[PDB]
DNA sequence: CCTGGAGAATCCCGGTGCCGAGGCCGCTCAATTGGTCGTAGACAGCTCTAGCACCGCTTAAACGCACGTACGCGCTGTCCCCCGCGTTTTAACCGCCAAGGGGATTACTCCCTAGTCTCCAGGCACGTGTCAGATATATACATCCTGTGCA
DNA sequence: ACAGGATGTATATATCTGACACGTGCCTGGAGACTAGGGAGTAATCCCCTTGGCGGTTAAAACGCGGGGGACAGCGCGTACGTGCGTTTAAGCGGTGCTAGAGCTGTCTACGACCAATTGAGCGGCCTCGGCACCGGGATTCTCCAGGG
């Protein structure tokens, strides 16, 4: 119902066919009155569909108002970029720093309101509540749905109070872990139709009542680019050091009351633990490795790939032993790159991008399932290590999926190390039938 | 390798802290080994009042100590606590 | 028939339960049997001795220039009072601090 | 539904409000004073209930809750709560 | 030249905020690791209501509190300003601990 | 014949010439014993009815006793008197 | 046709009277109901700690050279051990004296 | 009748500081020891008085002595 | 002539009365005062001989305990002869 | 300024009276045995609330450091106040007698309280909306502290 | 000894929010009426125990006096704490995920209250003797001058 090519407004535009029909249908949603959930899964851009609608309710009818856009705190810099070398032509704005700056901020900028658009973060969000709530809002761009996924959170109670003309959400995985997470977004979306909490029941319902406010297509159907990843599980088995360890600490001063949490990382490594922890350090020499039959098994796996690619990029789960594998690399004999939560927000974004380069021979990078956001795409990565799985399937799968961006042309391997008869299995268990509901409720 | 331990808990009563509640009591200059002093009292405080709220515990064949445990413990000491039940 | 119901707080003209403070009477193990008229003396002085707090906290409240007491209305009130400070000489009223005094000796000069 | 919890509150409320009509009170201020009431009922009670095993008797009655009164209240206080306590036995025989 | 207060004045300063305000002084969660590690020698496997440990909190502070007023009296009888382990132990014997 | 009185002399005897054969004890000391064997017999028991009504039951039991020691008793007292109070309430049950 | 008559305290084994503290709990109002063990446990400790008192005054009357233990054998006894000390620290006895100390100080330099 | 303060003596409160440990006694000190024991005194005596008016006696009792005095958290081991 | 240094004759009395374990006030003279602060709350006042014995016995505890205190203080202040500063010190931190 | 005697005060050994402790008797009341019955709580089952182990971001708070200034502490002189001793007066102490008050016991009666059944209204849980308070922000006042003259 | 400057603080004003006060429904515990029974009031009696007094005695208190040591004020000093300032850290709040464990329900038994009959355990009343208090005398020890060490 509108145009199938790039509009004459857009700068250095290249949006393809799928973009410029996801355009004409969020236009028409706006047209209709009608708000929604860009389910854009993977590659094929979120980023860009925002800014041009945006760009395109400016550059069209003059609708001038207060818009605002929600992003991480580590993704206020390239969406600033984005804006500014895609559309620049509109005006955007940034509420950060400390008390005073921000107050400098909304003193010299906001209130004398020459914006069009401010990009904040959750927090500061947060923090000015009164101050944004002076506004008569229209657009409201939150990405990353599954922040606000559940009631009873203080952010999502506080963007409800906001009054909006126009609602329009952003996500990877609409469905995480149940249907009242979605039933949770979609009140957000249009809190007057789905009031209510509530083979026939689900899966047609769904699609049904999904259709008109979402849109779901897979890159693998749409681009038939970028190889796709093939997922190898390996089975190992926990030394007897490790067995031993397990079994007297679910029969059984330390304390313990989180007896799955104890029982956990117990199959990754045991010195992850306290009480018995490496003592007295000697020196940083071959004592971690031969503790565990995982760490035995990556040992093995990284001459096969140095022999080859070498530039992995791995993956696990617990923050210590991310930064215990992370000091260890460089240690070896081999060099890493850093990436977790105690680099400060800032400095991350031009580190990690400039650290992307033609050729290290490093031969390491490591990131878990909690230490990076959603953009630096890995093309030059070719396996995929996860020493332990989350929980949610839908974390691992971001994971997995951040070095499957476009620039990854090659096919990539990854590979899940697992242990017998510990709770590993049962986080298996669940992550499999987690992504069995959300297949069965969105593909389907 | 990293492996180590921080600090104990005692020291997490905090000089600055101790000075603010030295200031509410009424005191103008404070000796310097009055920390350590006051740490070591603290700590008998609190031993008996948790063995006492324990015992309570114990006696309920529970294992979340609760508020009205702590003040049982405290009206047995004669530290009568108003405003927890 | 019968007649209509009366309470008892209502026939003193006190304005706390007599019936519950009968039956805590009764159920706390004080003693086999209770007079009538006990329950009823309980209830007069619990209701003398919280006017009176309530009356001291709430002048306090008011030379704070506030409508509301708090736990430091209510300290401050039963301290600067000497029975009630007896009353509840070993006593912690929580988030209530400490009455406000320096010794003269500290005060520069 | 929760279990019902009995308290003091409404009687306090009404208190305050023939004491200081335009005043409120605050809820850690009625937890306060709702600790207060127990801890005073539970005192007076305990005397009154080893004054009767002293005597080797077996009803508490209006002399036993004067007579703890009189003990555990210094002074003034007691004066007038024995007033408060005669007059409102006087009114509860008198047409009841 | 830049502006400086002579000693006795900022602690009196702080004095008055303090025994004004109301709000505890010892940090929540250091004060919650020593209840537990205190409460871990006597029965392992414990939890704990957070009601509780505000109760500590409370009856800790107002202890201490007590204790220091004691301890001034006593710095204050030996024709002095500041208090001293000596002070603490005599007000704690006189109290009967 | 004035009326009878009870007292914890003869067993207090029997305790002592159990622990010292050759020792003997006056009057005095006598009252003193059995004024604290009724003091502490007191704490005990106002404890235990405490606990009872604190957990919302109608029984004094061994359990009860038990706890009351704990928390009355410093110590090395504590375990002691529990260790004795455990083979007693133990042998009464086997034998009885 | 009954068997002889034995006693509680004989089935425990004690000194103490098991049907006197038994009469004692059930007359004096401290719960509705008293089970069978709890007596027993009572009158044990009650034993116990006569036993802890009357041994530390037998020694103390044996350092003394007589054989009467009298209020001031029972005062020494009972203020040189910590955990009795910290049991009767409320209580006077009657005849009984203080602990003989003099501060360090107050001795001739 | 009046002035029987007067008969606790300055050689008594001596006494009683040479029992509680004390070397030098200062001139003043007997009007203050005095006048606590008074206090002391008018305390345990009105609970007393209390105690016996309650059972309708005009005999002040050991008893009642022991009880005012366990009132007042300072029991007595020897009478009863 | 022989005279002892000042100060050697209280330490013997020392010695002597914290050996001793009888009453130091004379019991007519207490028995006196025991009546004349009776006389206030009521008239025509009677006694038993161990009521007063009983009073007297309290009394000399407190204050020797309340001397104890005073010579504690005084040590502290650096002195030897203790104040009427000392006794309102120890009767303030005992709570009075 | 380490010794050596006077000279008070204290401990140790032996003899005498005496009075309270300990053994012994009768008696009565309270503990034991036996049996019956109702209820309190033990036991199992399910719900959902709340606690524990963990991460990112903000930012107040803690930590560490350098400078100087009151302050605690040691030392000295003064003098005054308390102690040790002797003497005189006072009253506690003790033994005994006389008398009445009043505490304790016994029986008798009756009024007040326990227990029940029924009914009904007062008190509690749950929602909901509006205002009292906390927050921030910019004046005006009060307080401290230093510096330049001449007190 | 004040003037002025910088600092901290009290005060007036406008906004926004979460907690308190009010209403509504509902149910469980209190009020009305009644019936039995035993605890407490009342009277009367008895005896013991409290008070009042009187005299003789001796220990204790009151008074004076001389003198030594301890309290108190002053002075000097050299050091440990208060005050301010930069840098790091960890608390606080927010989300995440999970599962234990506290709390309510229903059933069923075994345990303690109640009663009746019996009897032996403990209590008041007696008496005799050895342990203790007192008295006296000798040996021992601590203190305080005075000197020659
Ligand atoms: N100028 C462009 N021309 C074509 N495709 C583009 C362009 N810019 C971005 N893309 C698409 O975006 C992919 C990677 O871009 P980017 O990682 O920024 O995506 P995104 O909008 O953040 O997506 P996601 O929905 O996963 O968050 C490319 O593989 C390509 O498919």
């Amino acid at each position: 119902t509108r145009f199938e090519d790039s509009p004459s407004y857009v700068k250095w535009g290249k949006l393809r066919d799928y973009q410029v029909r996801g355009l004409n249908w969020l236009i028409s949603l706006y047209e209709n009155g009608i708000n929604g959930i860009l389910a854009d899964e993977m590659g094929l851009g979120k980023t860009l569909q925002t800014i041009s609608l945006l760009g395109y309710m400016k550059h069209y009818r003059n609708i001038p108002g207060p818009h605002m856009v929600l992003v991480p705190k580590s993704t206020l810099h390239n969406w600033m970029s984005e804006f500014k070398r895609w559309v620049p032509t509109l005006r955007s704005v940034c509420l950060i720093g400390d008390k005073e700056q921000r107050a400098a901020f909304v003193r010299d900028v906001l209130l004398p309101g020459e914006w069009d658009v401010c990009v904040t973060s959750y927090e500061m969000l947060i923090k000015e509540k009164s101050v944004f709530k002076k506004f008569n809002w229209r657009y409201l761009v939150i990405d990353e749905a599954h922040r606000i996924k559940n009631e009873k959170s203080k952010l999502s109670e506080i963007v409800r109070e906001f009054k909006t003309t126009n609602r329009l959400l952003l996500t990877g995985t609409p469905l995480q872990n149940n249907l009242h997470e979605l039933w949770s977004l979609l009140n957000f979306l249009l809190p007057d139709v789905f009031n209510s909490a509530d083979d026939q029941k689900l899966v047609e319902r769904l699609h049904m009542v999904l259709r008109p406010f979402l849109l779901r297509r897979i890159k693998a159907d749409v681009e038939k680019s970028l190889p796709p990843k093939k997922e190898v599980k390996i089975y190992v088995g926990l030394s007897k050091m490790q067995r031993e360890w397990y079994t007297r600490i679910l029969m059984k001063k330390m304390r313990l009351l989180n007896i799955l949490m104890q029982l956990r990382k117990c199959c990754n490594h045991p010195y992850l633990f306290d009480g018995a922890e490496p003592g007295p350090p000697y020196t940083t020499d071959m004592h971690l490795v031969t503790n565990s039959g995982k760490m035995v098994v990556l040992d093995k796996l990284l001459p096969k790939l140095k022999e080859q690619g070498s530039r992995v990029l791995i993956f696990s789960q617990m923050t210590r032993v991310l930064d215990i594998l992370e000091d260890y690399c460089m240690w070896r004999n081999y060099e890493y790159c850093r990436l977790d939560g105690q680099t400060p927000h800032d400095e991350r974004q031009d580190s990690i991008n400039a650290y992307n380069e033609p050729n290290s021979t490093k031969f390491v990078f490591m990131l878990s399932t909690r230490a990076g956001g959603l953009g630096i795409n890995l093309a030059t990565a070719d396996v995929v290590i996860l020493y332990d799985s989350d929980w949610n399937p839908q974390v691992d799968l971001q994971a997995m999926d951040r070095a499957h961006r476009i620039g990854q042309t090659k096919t990539v391997r990854v590979f899940r190390f697992i242990t017998d008869n510990t709770v590993e299995e049962r986080i298996v268990e669940r992550a499999e039938m987690k992504l069995r509901l959300d297949s069965i409720v969105i593909q389907q | 390798r990293h492996r180590k331990v921080l600090r104990d808990n005692i020291q997490g009563i905090t000089k600055p802290a101790i000075r603010r509640l030295a200031r509410r009591g009424g005191v103008k200059r404070i000796s310097g080994l009055i920390y350590e002093e006051t740490r070591g009292v603290l700590k008998v405080f609190l031993e008996n009042v948790i063995r006492d709220a324990v015992t309570y515990t114990e006696h309920a064949k529970r294992k979340t100590v609760t508020a009205m445990d702590v003040v049982y413990a405290l009206k047995r000491q004669g530290r009568t606590l108003y405003g927890f039940g | 028939t019968r007649a209509k119901a009366k309470t008892r707080s209502s026939r003193a003209g006190l304005q706390f339960p007599v019936g519950r403070v009968h039956r805590l009477l009764r159920k706390g193990n004080y003693a086999e049997r209770v007079g009538a008229g006990a329950p009823v003396y309980l209830a007069a002085v619990l209701e003398y001795l919280t006017a009176e707090i309530l009356e001291l906290a709430g002048n306090a409240a008011r030379d704070n220039k506030k409508t509301r007491i708090i736990p430091r209305h209510l300290q401050l009130a039963v301290r600067n009072d000497e029975e009630l400070n007896k009353l509840l000489g070993r006593v912690t009223i929580a988030q209530g601090g400490v009455l406000p005094n320096i010794q003269s000796v500290l005060l520069p000069k | 539904r929760k279990t019902r919890k009995e308290s003091y509150a409404i009687y306090v409320y009404k208190v305050l409000k023939q004491v200081h009509p335009d005043t409120g009170i605050s809820s850690k201020a009625m937890s306060i004073m709702n600790s207060f009431v127990n801890d005073v009922f539970e005192r007076i009670a305990g005397e009154a209930s080893r004054l009767a095993h002293y005597n080797k008797r077996s009803t508490i009655t209006s002399r036993e809750i004067q007579t703890a009164v009189r003990l555990l209240l210094p002074g003034e206080l007691a004066k007038h709560a024995v007033s408060e306590g005669t007059k409102a036995v006087t009114k509860y025989t008198s047409a009841k | 030249k830049p502006h400086r207060y002579r000693p006795g004045t900022v602690a009196l300063r702080e004095i008055r905020r303090y025994q004004k305000s109301t709000e505890l002084l010892i940090r929540k969660l250091p004060f919650q690791r020593l209840v537990r590690e205190i409460a871990q020698d006597f029965k392992t496997d414990l939890r704990f209501q957070s009601s509780a440990v505000m109760a500590l909190q409370e009856a800790s502070e107002a202890y201490l509190v007590g204790l220091f007023e004691d301890t001034n009296l006593c710095a204050i009888h030996a024709k002095r300003v500041t208090i001293m382990p000596k002070d603490i132990q005599l007000a704690r014997r006189i109290r009967g601990e």
